[PDB]
């Protein structure tokens, strides 16, 4: 019932903007529980992308709930995001 | 009118009339077990130990810890260079716990990580092994293709000399798998390994805008690549 | 200089785009039962103590427990003072343990960088928060 | 007692006097300033911090109110802790070359790490109250 998430984006490209939009509305409306979403621009904070071995943008790295998993893409296929937040089997 | 930097790989600077085109990308293509990875390591190893030019090794399938020990298997201790901060292995291999795809994407983070590593370690030489693996870790060949081009473009702008290793289908056919020779096009080196006993060969298929010895030449793998019989 | 290397580290890891968030007031430190209050406090102590002893080690990754500490501090809304209290108490223990060994307490001063590291991160979450 | 301990007790004392949370005007943030107004702000901060450091550890000084003046300007300008550390480091670098030219020990510079912790601690508490709370 706690989410710690990092969203790695690349500037303000449409894929990144879409992913942030999708991900935000899921957390505030269909998620219940406490969460913190960190949005990181790899063009501005590359070292953070090196630490987490990020290759693609946008990338969603779930820290909590366990186990740690990565989701790539603008997050159009929402179910893959819901399963990670545990809101659906 | 194009300048080259010496690889110091025995016999290569001669068949290539100086070495690799500075500030450019050279493809090094071949089937499995042709010495592409060995070529890529030796390139950076010499750059560091002979010319004190730091290097980045980008790996797409092999883990960094299997690069270092497969290098031991070739006769070189990379961990020393890493510990002096002259060699950096960028881990661009997949996460074994898996990566789920849930929409469209690009490889911007990869490009920025590489640029960042180049500037942090002041590198002038980069090796990328093996770029075809990417096509199999993501199913969007057209964006993968585009990102590889854009990576080459950025590497050029940063004024860095680069080797990209590439898998082949067969010893005599398409130059590189997934048609990467259509974007990274100017400089191509092919490595073959065919049968009594194995025969290994190196061919400089293309080195656009400059001179090179043409055709296949034989080489042996004995503590490095050793090319011979070329006058 | 470890001071120049804390500075460059902060430029590399901080200055995020934004932090979106939802906290529950029921789980703030100040609103917890006396049992849950110090249970939270033992976790913070453990993580920080883990951070400090691994901070100057070359091949360790202190930054993700720094991030775990900060997230934990953030969701409980613990004050900066409480963080400083954790540092001071831990340093006191290190001090009494160092006296029994007859060794210098001068290394303790370098852990002040560790403290600055943590406080910087915690504040950056707040400073980069996108309320509502 | 130990100044680390009474830096500590002093921070607990300041908890009751703060407002529950604060509201700043984004128009007055550092990131929206002209390059000229930006350097105008950073030099005032540099000047104030230098004054804080050199009067820090002085019993008969009112360092806490210049600390409060530094912190207030940095917070309402939305200055980061990172930027504060940069100010400290430059000053310590200046101090270092001046102490070597006088042939004195650079160990006092380590004592100023406490001064830095004092300022950033206050600044960070302001940020903890930069979002709505109850």
């Amino acid at each position: 019932k706690t989410a710690v998430l990092k969203l790695y984006v690349a500037g303000n490209t449409p894929n990144s903007v879409r992913a942030l939009k999708t991900l935000n509305n899921i957390l505030e409306k269909e998620f219940k529980g406490v969460y913190a979403l960190k949005v990181i621009d790899v063009l501005k904070n590359p070292q953070l992308a090196e630490e987490d071995k990020i290759l693609a943008t946008p990338t969603l790295a779930k820290v909590l709930p366990p186990p740690v998993r990565r989701i790539i893409g603008d997050l159009s296929n929402r179910e893959k995001v819901l399963i990670a937040l545990r809101l659906l089997a | 009118e194009v300048k080259k930097i010496p690889t110091m790989i025995e016999g290569f600077d001669d068949i290539s009339h100086g070495g690799l085109p500075q500030g450019a990308t050279t493809l090094v293509s071949g089937t499995s077990g042709t010495g592409k990875t060995l070529f890529a390591v030796q390139f950076l190893y010499n750059g560091i130990t002979i010319f004190n030019e730091p290097g980045i090794f980008v790996t797409f399938e092999e883990s960094p810890q299997d690069i270092i020990k497969n290098a031991l298997s070739f006769g070189w201790n990379l961990q020393s260079l890493i510990d002096q901060g002259k060699l950096f292995i960028l881990d661009a291999s997949p996460d074994p716990d898996g990566q789920e795809v849930a929409g469209d994407f690009d490889l911007s983070a990869l490009i920025e990580r590489i640029q960042y590593a180049i500037r942090k370690y002041k590198a002038t030489r980069v090796s990328i092994d093996s770029v075809t693996a990417v096509f199999q870790q993501y199913d969007a060949a057209s964006v993968v293709r585009r990102e590889i081009f854009r990576l080459a473009f950025r590497l050029a702008q940063l004024g860095v000399t680069t080797i990209m290793t590439t898998e082949r289908v067969d010893e005599y056919g398409p130059v590189a798998r997934f048609g990467v020779e259509e974007f990274v096009s100017d400089n191509v080196v092919i490595l073959r390994n065919v049968l009594e006993r194995r025969r290994r060969t190196v061919e400089i298929l293309k080195l656009r805008g400059t001179t090179h010895m043409k055709g296949e030449y034989p080489f042996t793998i004995n503590n490095g690549i050793n090319i011979f019989d070329y006058k | 200089d470890p001071q120049h290397r804390l500075s460059q580290k902060l430029k590399e890891r901080l200055g995020y785009l934004g932090v979106y968030y939802k906290r529950d007031t029921a789980f703030f430190f100040r609103r917890m039962s006396p049992a849950d209050k110090r249970k939270l406090l033992d976790e913070l102590r453990s993580i920080y103590r883990t951070i400090v002893l691994e901070y100057f080690n070359t091949d360790a990754k202190v930054n993700e427990r720094i991030d775990e500490f900060v997230s934990k501090a953030f969701f409980a809304d613990i004050s900066v003072s409480q963080v400083l209290e954790i540092h001071v108490e831990l340093m006191d223990t290190f001090s009494k343990q160092l006296k029994l060994e007859g060794r210098s307490e001068d290394i303790l001063l370098d852990y002040r960088l560790t403290l600055i590291d943590v406080i910087a991160h915690l504040s950056e979450m707040y400073r980069r928060s996108i309320p509502r």
